[PDB]
């Protein structure tokens, strides 16, 4: 559905 | 006929207090919104403008009250819609769109009826960047939604499904108002940075604080367009937002207002719920005040104001079922601190 | 007839134990509960108000058993959600509305009975913020989760995806969270 | 056909602050049109693409050329949004829908949409800011738009079909307006020259003066700096013509509240004048309201904030007065120390 990325 | 302001805000006072300074706000719009509709788009001076109304607050100042309020005495269509759930971009969720076809079912499916409706949203301090300028991985409800809510209230048309051929319609937002408005958290911080100028180590540094400065009313009133650019939002969607309204923090004699002359004060419901329970409740004025700093202390706001009353009966409350031959129930200063009981009458 | 806080309470003595103040908060708020429902609709003070519950404890202390035990004497629908899955602004995890499609899967899709109902969240504070002071971007299941909470508890019905492309609306101005 | 002399003229009817820019759209104007007269006949091969790219503030009237220029222009115009515009059309919108409803204004004429004007608002939007990815507003939309605006014919459906057809509509002759609000463009250039912080005796040091940021800084844009932005360099390449627009001047803003036909003070007062009494506005207030305007470095569009709260209390109680003939505003009531005074 969506994105997600991060760190 | 059309309400008049001191009308209209009489009835207000009903359900607000210590707000005057956002009541007359609310005020000249609904009557330049009236009066935009008064005539069949013929003035003196074509191209009327449009203005749109920012609420600012601390928490649990009212914000959210006056739109319900306004709904019951506002004859037009009235929607109460949420920024949390816009998807920007057509992600998975509701769209900004939505909005607009909420406002439908209010309005019964009357285009002519739902152009000069009234929309109000909440939450929308949420919706602004992290304090930076570009935005790293294109937030949907950052750098996003943001710019999607700038055409609505630019004006535009946006197609919205008729009901649940298949075609749709359009319908204008050049002359609906929307009022956006959220407890915006952090703020402080920020107005604080360009207007104390007095940080630093010396003898002719100016640094008194917790005393005097840091009031959260007063950084509030001094807030400008320039201020909230540091904070996250978009110069953009600041311009289509002229009108800005700065409430201030309850005061302790508001306290005391609020617990008596409101419709739905809380010292009235807790009445009404021992009402039928067949004791009558009563609060002697010196308990009252008691209560009122509590709830400063706290910071919590009016909504914050039921966690004390509720730990102060909550022994009563439980024994009153089991009790029998119970005319009346006194509360006393005391009661509050918890230290004694409250008395009874049989 | 209705129970009592008495009543309600020696039934979770039995299964709960050393717990009293923490017994009396639940048994007024499920005791008062009945009241505001009943009291509707031209009762003389208008506008009732709501309390909801926040309880806060050690691990494997007994805040898990009392939301179980509660739904066995409670006779109104009651769930048992988490905040761990979720996320708000439409992302892959769960989002809020889900909660509410839980309730009507025990309430028979009833919307006038599902109002009325009880809900429980566990392990609320992991979307507690991680202490992020410095402002480096938005969290996902953070922050932005309690964002999303707010409208829900005060009351706005937001959709049901019915088991036909139209979804219903559901109150939960009088719904209560623990 | 076309006028640089007398367009420019007619912009100034609506729009007021800006002269550099309009010198510059008469001339890609003129050029574009000129080129569709003579079509590739020149001796001169390989002849350069005429586009549009307005870069502005906000409020400096980016929306507003597109809307004058197409009341004044004879050929169908559009304003669409890139903020609706998605790759692979998942749910949001498709780049061939702006042809569509460029046809729309057409009337379904090839012929007569080849030379029509496109203006794409929030061209900021579309910049890739894909550090942490799939993305559907960044690299895929410029992508896209990158291709259309390199020319080539994309099938559409005439009237929707009743066919299993598609006309093949050109789009090197079509015209295009890339512009929108720039935010931290500004940040970028002055990053990359500074030409200060000298310590020395000799060297000079200005903290306050920014050489005219809001205008100088723009005039020495460089293609490179949009780069480092987010946008793709071809999709630069394609628009050799910039319009950079300095922030408005306190004698400008006087001008839009008495020239326009819109101004504040006109419908304002006429709003008054429903109720039944007459507004008066002296020139002290006016300049008083430039530099407060100014202060907030919101635009025209924030303009009406300064104008409509020093207004709150006096249109709060003004129905309950009566026997009020005329309203007299004067400087203080700007800065609100003093009430306005009202006439009987
Ligand atoms: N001025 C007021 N007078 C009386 N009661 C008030 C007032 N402001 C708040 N309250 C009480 O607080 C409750 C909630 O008010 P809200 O409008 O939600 O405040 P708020 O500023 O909107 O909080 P947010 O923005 O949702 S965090 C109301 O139902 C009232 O019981
Ligand atoms: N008061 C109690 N009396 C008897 N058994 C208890 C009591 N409190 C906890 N227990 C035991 O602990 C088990 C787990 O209880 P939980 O409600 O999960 O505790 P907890 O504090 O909620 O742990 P969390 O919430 O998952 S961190 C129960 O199944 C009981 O066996
Ligand atoms: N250059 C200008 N001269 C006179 N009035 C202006 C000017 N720019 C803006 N205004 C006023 O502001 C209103 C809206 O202007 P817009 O062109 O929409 O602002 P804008 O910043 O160009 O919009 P964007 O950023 O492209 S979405 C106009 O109707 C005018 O009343």
């Amino acid at each position: 559905x969506x994105h997600x990325x991060x760190x | 006929a059309l309400p008049t302001p001191h009308e209209i805000r009489n009835h207000l006072d009903d359900y607000v207090i210590g707000q005057e300074q956002a009541k007359k706000v609310l005020a000249v719009a609904v009557y330049n919104h009236y009066k935009r509709l008064r005539n069949g788009d013929t003035s003196n001076g074509v191209e009327l403008g449009k203005s749109n109304i920012l609420l600012i607050g601390p928490t649990g100042s009212g914000k959210t009250l006056l739109a319900e309020t306004l709904a019951r005495l506002l004859d037009v269509p009235f929607t109460m819609a949420d920024a949390t759930t816009l998807t920007e971009a057509g992600y998975v969720g509701e769209d900004v769109e939505n909005i607009i076809q909420k406002l439908l079912q209010k309005s019964d499916y009357d285009v002519q009826k739902a152009q000069r409706g009234i929309v109000y949203i909440d939450q929308i301090d949420k919706i602004s960047r992290k304090s930076d300028n570009p935005s790293i991985t294109r937030d949907v409800s950052g750098e996003g939604v943001q710019q999607a809510l700038l055409k609505l209230i630019e004006g535009t048309v946006a197609a919205v499904p008729p009901q649940g051929q298949q075609e749709f319609l359009q319908v204008d937002t050049s002359k609906i108002l929307f009022i956006c408005g959220g407890a915006f958290a952090g703020l402080d911080k920020v107005i604080s940075h360009r207007v104390e100028t007095g940080s630093g180590i010396g003898f002719g540094a100016t640094v008194k604080a917790k005393s005097d400065k840091a009031s959260e009313g007063e950084l509030l009133a001094q807030v400008e367009p320039e201020d909230l650019i540091k904070f996250g939002l978009i110069p953009e969607f600041i311009g289509r937002l002229p009108v800005v309204a700065t409430l201030n923090e309850l005061s302790e004699e508001a306290l005391i207002q609020i617990l008596k002359e409101p419709k739905n004060a809380l010292t009235k419901q807790y009445q009404a719920l021992f009402n039928l329970e067949g004791v009558d409740l009563e609060f002697r004025d010196e308990a009252l005040d008691a209560i009122a700093k509590k709830a400063m202390a706290r910071k919590t706001g009016a909504r914050g104001l039921r966690s004390i009353v509720e730990a102060a009966l909550l022994d009563t409350m439980y024994d009153l079922p089991s009790m029998e031959d119970v005319e009346k129930v006194v509360i006393d200063e005391s009661v509050i601190d918890g230290q004694s009981e409250p008395l009874l009458i049989y």
